[PDB]
């Protein structure tokens, strides 16, 4: 259950880096 | 492009000075081109690291992100911070730091950029891949920053990376042997502790 | 001799126990071969993929599940793979993501350790059917290689120097006068454990042994490569010829390849012997 | 830890959702 935590943790790392990425692509 | 080469190639810093000066009325007055942002942001970068020039160097940074290119610059500077051919560019490297956490939780923060700190702490550990004490030093001062102030906003995975990137410092402190560098990453554990005694850390404990 | 029903007999009384006991299915694992049935449950069990005990595998199974899929969604969503993607190269990024080292884009170049993973991934394919059951069994295979075997890897290579001129001396003496006893494919043996190199219906009983805490497996195996053809190692003279000729060694003698290897790994390594 | 990893599934639900309206507007 844990490690299901720890990849939704990862899931966020990588769609928080995402919003700043398509943040950085849409505001051009 | 042209005063950006003149302020990595200039020996004079007045020089530099009017530069910040002239890219501050492109940002301001004009629009900064966005084919133009990398060069501009590595040439703050390198700019922040003189002593007499960070004030200039930070408001034109802090103009330029209050401009529509503020996201796009901040990618931009994550990704010096992540680039393996900055890895060595240690002045680059503590001028990304310096910039990204200023922007987004510096006490001149940008309300109007949207970025939560968890999409560019990453950077930041990846700006310490080469061990640097200047570059340390800014990221646990801009770590500090974060730690005390939005503790209660800093949910568990900006914890996770925030744990990460004191992992490297503690890493890094044992080859580095360096005190000024040292003494702020054991008073920010300290602080850590304090928050875990407030029950205003988020992090894990165990880690 | 019904030795292959003893021993697949054996296994499922080791699997009947409402607590699998990893320690003697480590030690199986080393003296026997998995019959193909119970290979994926075995390998679950022991890389930690499912507990001990036989009740929480349905949970752990809807747990790991779900994290396959939440991974997976998430890398639709921020458009890493695609339905094109390869399985394995889903699974790479599958574990960049858990790990916490995915890049910016696809299009960064893979790193060393991204095709090695990426190659143990299209070797568990061919072993493993289900999707979540090979993507779990690939992570913490490689995982295991980056952990339970950090250090014990980079000393595969002097232990094949080692093992290979212990069965036949002669035959290292031929790799060292061509100087390419350091140019043999180590990464190839021993970071992708021959991933790539056998085929993966015999792979498997390597992996087996690799699973079951055995990396010395490896060194054996590749010495029984080099001791299976030695006809042709005897006539190579170049170091390149012979780096080439080990990165695509012929396929039709690997089952014999990998069973010998586990012979002389046996015969090396000594029999396991059940615990009192 | 179910109710942890319900929360931050929701979490990456509003970023996921974020992140498909960006990309619509790409």
């Amino acid at each position: 259950a844990e490690s299901r935590y720890e990849a939704q943790k990862r899931i966020t790392q990588v769609f928080e880096l995402e919003i700043l990425d398509l943040y950085g692509r849409l505001e051009k | 492009q042209m005063i950006c080469l003149l302020c990595v190639r200039t020996a004079s810093s007045v020089d530099i000075e009017v530069s910040l000066q002239v890219l501050d009325a492109v940002v301001c007055y004009n629009c900064l081109p966005a084919e133009s942002l990398p060069l501009f942001i590595v040439t703050l970068c390198r700019t922040i690291n003189v002593k007499e020039l960070c004030e200039p160097c930070w408001k034109l940074m802090r103009n330029l992100l209050g401009t529509h290119l503020g996201h796009s610059a901040i990618y931009n500077m994550c990704h010096l911070m992540e680039d393996r051919a900055y890895m060595e560019d240690a002045p680059l490297l503590r001028g990304a730091v310096f910039f990204v956490g200023m922007a987004l939780w510096g006490a001149h923060r940008l309300y109007s950029l949207r970025n939560s700190p968890t999409s560019v702490l990453p950077s930041f550990y990846q700006a310490m891949a080469c061990p640097n004490e200047v570059v340390s030093y800014e990221i646990v001062l801009s770590i500090t920053r974060l730690i005390k102030k939005y503790r209660k906003e800093l949910q568990v995975v900006a914890w996770d990376i925030l744990l990460n990137i004191i992992e490297r410092l503690l890493q890094q402190l044992q080859t580095l042997d360096s005190p000024e560098l040292r003494t702020i990453v054991h008073d920010l554990l300290t602080t850590v502790e304090e928050l875990c005694d407030q029950n205003e850390f988020h992090g894990s404990q165990e880690r | 001799g019904f030795r292959g029903v003893e021993e697949k007999k054996s296994l499922e009384i080791l699997l009947k126990d409402d607590r699998l006991d990893t320690e003697k299915l480590c030690t199986f694992s080393q003296r026997f071969p998995l019959p193909s049935m119970y290979r994926a449950l075995v390998w679950k069990v022991l890389l930690g993929i499912l507990p001990p005990h036989h009740e929480s595998h349905a949970k752990v199974m809807m747990y790991r599940k779900e994290q396959y899929l939440d991974v997976l969604h998430a890398l639709k969503v921020v458009r890493f793979v695609s339905d094109a993607t390869p399985q394995a190269e889903v699974y790479l990024r599958m574990y960049q993501l858990e790990s916490g080292k995915l890049p910016r884009s696809p299009s960064f170049p893979l790193e060393p350790d991204d095709e090695v993973f990426l190659a143990i991934a299209k070797a568990m394919e061919e072993m493993v059917e289900d999707s979540v059951d090979c993507y779990w069994i690939t992570r913490r295979f490689v995982n295991q290689l980056n952990t339970k075997y950090r250090d014990s890897l980079p000393q595969l290579p002097k232990a094949f120097e080692q093992y290979l001129n212990l069965e036949d001396g002669r035959l290292l003496t031929h790799l060292r006068m061509c100087s390419a006893a350091p140019k043999l494919p180590y990464d190839l043996w021993f970071k992708r454990c021959f991933a790539g190199c056998l085929p993966e219906s015999s792979l498997q009983r390597v992996w087996d042994k690799v699973v079951s805490g055995s990396c010395k497996i490896l060194v054996f195996v590749a010495v029984e490569i080099l001791l299976t053809f030695k006809i042709k190692v005897m006539a190579l003279n170049s170091a390149e010829k012979i780096t080439k000729f080990l990165e695509n060694i012929p396929q039709d003698s690997s089952d014999a390849i990998v069973s010998k290897a586990i012979d002389l790994w046996h015969k090396h390594c000594g029999t396991p012997v059940h615990s009192s």
